[PDB]
């Protein structure tokens, strides 16, 4: 839902007018932030956003994976332009690149999305397929790295936090799903919101913890209460298993084993929803109890899981189905080490 | 240190500068109106409700001598309000003074923002908060200044001075602004610069 995207205007402006700015040379422009801050959805954001479809008509998006290999980036390129990957399955990585380049000097003012680039290398290696056509191409980079952000701009983008304010609005309009919260809990609430120190991604974490926890005085406080002030520390926000943990622990016995299957799969994966439901019926987690076929229950289970937020929507089909599904790589450190420890 | 330095024909507005990006987007919708030409009066006309602020045409006095004060009168809602002294190169969007770098600001919410003191809560870019201020809303007179000797920070509610020991400006080549930033649909602030009588008596203050 595009509706739930808070406070992240200007920040997108700001970023448009650096697209726009420019020679006619290809410009790169990194975007940078700790895990969570919502490069991702900034990225989206600003893909959408209808000037940048006016003046870039050509536009891609690239999810580079840290565990990304050059040869599979320039055959999804050409299978995206073409349809054609037929006479590439052979071909090798130049005549690939070589492909791609001939593509986009024929291809006019492109964008280009590359999402959770990890290094230069595998920058300076995939720079290999843009050609230098100098008909002001931009790439729009997102990166957890301060340095990979620095070797393409000097001057790259800090994505900033939330206020107090935007935290709350978030929180409350993920955790209630479009409806405003109610008054008794709007102390609570706030005082969560603001311990969430405005990071999009422990809000949406704790929202999906509270849809789950009874809409009560008692059960809210109780949270505020465990939600210690500084409890994503600045050593391992990546710990914020605790954050997780008190999200998990609200949920049913098989939501748990079929959301921890996601540390069977390697970090930061595309899934096909349809090929998940099909193992997590194999591998038993979907108990065939009462009128529920497997698969309403698995489909169920999915749905629910995005309810709580632990999963993240990649794509839908035409049947406003799921169509692909990933878990956030800082979510993927829990499923990991948890997963290890049941 | 004691004698007050007035910016008495100060007015909100919008720089040269501040108009050219505010107009180069072209979205209308993310204004606030000004009564003039008083231009002491803001009020929030946005549907949406998001971080919007509003500077003052002339800066603070950069002497080590008296002090620079103004008060501020709420109406409306009076919630998510910012008060403080900004920089003109902050964002009149998504964010709030004493929340942008370089700026001191005190919330609705009850916070002082941007002075980093021992004990301090950090935020987002580990931003320095000190939380358990007083909060505000409709009908409150709030005051915001700086001691030009000492360079300590001031801040009133209703014309009682509040708790500022070591809240220090930086003394910059940089000019900073008297700036408030409004958030909720409905807001509506009056600003004094010496043009009515403080509620804070600065002859028996400081
Ligand atoms: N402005 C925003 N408003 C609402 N939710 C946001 C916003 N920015 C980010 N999010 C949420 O943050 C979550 C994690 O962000 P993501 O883009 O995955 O982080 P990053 O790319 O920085 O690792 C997403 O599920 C998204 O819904």
């Amino acid at each position: 839902e595009e509706d739930d995207v808070v406070g992240f205007d200007d920040e997108a402006q700001t970023v448009i007018d650096r697209l726009l700015e420019g020679s006619g040379d290809l410009e790169v422009i990194p975007v940078v932030g700790m895990p969570g801050l919502g490069k991702t959805t900034l990225a989206t954001k600003i893909f959408k956003h209808p000037k940048i479809e006016y003046e870039f008509f050509t536009r891609l998006w690239l999810y580079v994976s840290q565990s990304y290999k050059t040869r599979e980036l320039y055959l999804n390129i050409i299978s995206k332009f073409t349809g054609n990957t037929k006479h590439c399955r052979d071909m090798s990585e130049k005549d690939l690149a070589l492909k791609v380049q001939e593509i986009l000097e024929e291809g006019g003012k492109y964008l280009i999305v590359l999402d959770d680039v990890w290094s230069t290398d595998a920058w300076d290696r995939i720079k290999i397929a843009f050609p230098k056509n100098d008909k002001g191409n931009r790439v729009l980079l997102t990166t957890r790295d301060h340095r990979v952000a620095r070797y393409c701009n000097r001057s790259p983008h800090d994505l900033k936090f939330l206020t107090d304010e935007e935290s709350w609005i978030l929180l409350e309009k993920r955790a209630f799903h479009k409806a405003k919260c109610l008054p008794e809990l709007e102390t609570n609430g706030k005082s969560i919101a603001r311990k969430c120190k405005g990071l999009p991604l422990a809000i949406v974490v704790i929202a999906g913890a509270l849809i789950g926890k009874s809409k009560t005085i008692k059960e809210w406080e109780q949270v505020d209460q465990s939600v210690g002030e500084h409890f994503i520390n600045r050593d391992q926000p990546n710990s914020c298993d605790k954050l997780v943990r008190m999200s998990y622990d609200v949920l049913p016995y098989d939501w748990k084993a079929c959301f921890l299957y996601f540390g069977t799969f390697p970090r930061g994966y595309l899934i096909p929803a349809r090929k998940l439901i099909r193992l997590w019926i194999a591998e038993g987690f979907i108990q065939y109890r009462g009128d529920l076929s497997p698969e309403c229950k698995a489909e169920e289970y999915l749905n629910e899981l995005v309810n709580r937020n632990l999963v993240m929507v990649m794509q839908r089909t035409v049947d406003g189905q799921i169509k692909t599904c990933r878990v956030h790589d800082m979510l993927y450190e829990f499923c990991w080490q948890e997963a290890t420890t049941e | 240190e004691s004698t007050p330095v007035l910016t008495l024909q100060n007015r909100w507005a919008y720089s040269a500068r501040d108009e050219k990006l505010a107009w180069d987007s072209a979205a209308r919708d993310e204004k606030l109106e000004l009564t003039e030409p008083a231009g002491l009066i803001v009020q929030f006309i946005g549907e949406n409700s998001k971080h919007r602020s509003v500077r003052a045409k002339l800066p603070i006095p950069k002497g080590n001598s008296g002090i620079f004060y103004y008060e501020v009168t709420i109406s409306g809602d009076g919630d998510a309000i910012y008060i403080g002294l900004a920089t003109e190169q902050m964002p009149l969007r998504d964010t709030h003074v004493g929340y942008n770098e370089g700026t001191y600001g005190y919330g609705s919410s009850g916070k002082f923002w941007g002075h980093e003191v021992g004990g301090c809560s950090h935020w987002g870019n580990e931003r320095p908060y000190i939380d358990g201020q007083p909060k505000f809303d409709r009908n409150n007179i709030i005051g915001c200044g700086v001691n030009l000797k000492t360079r300590q920070i001031i801040y009133t509610h209703n014309g009682r001075p509040l708790e500022t020991t070591g809240l220090l400006v930086a003394e910059s080549a940089a000019e900073l602004y008297p700036c408030v930033s409004l958030f909720t649909s409905g807001n509506e602030i009056e600003a004094n610069f010496g043009t009515k009588p403080f509620k804070f008596n600065i002859a028996e203050g400081i």
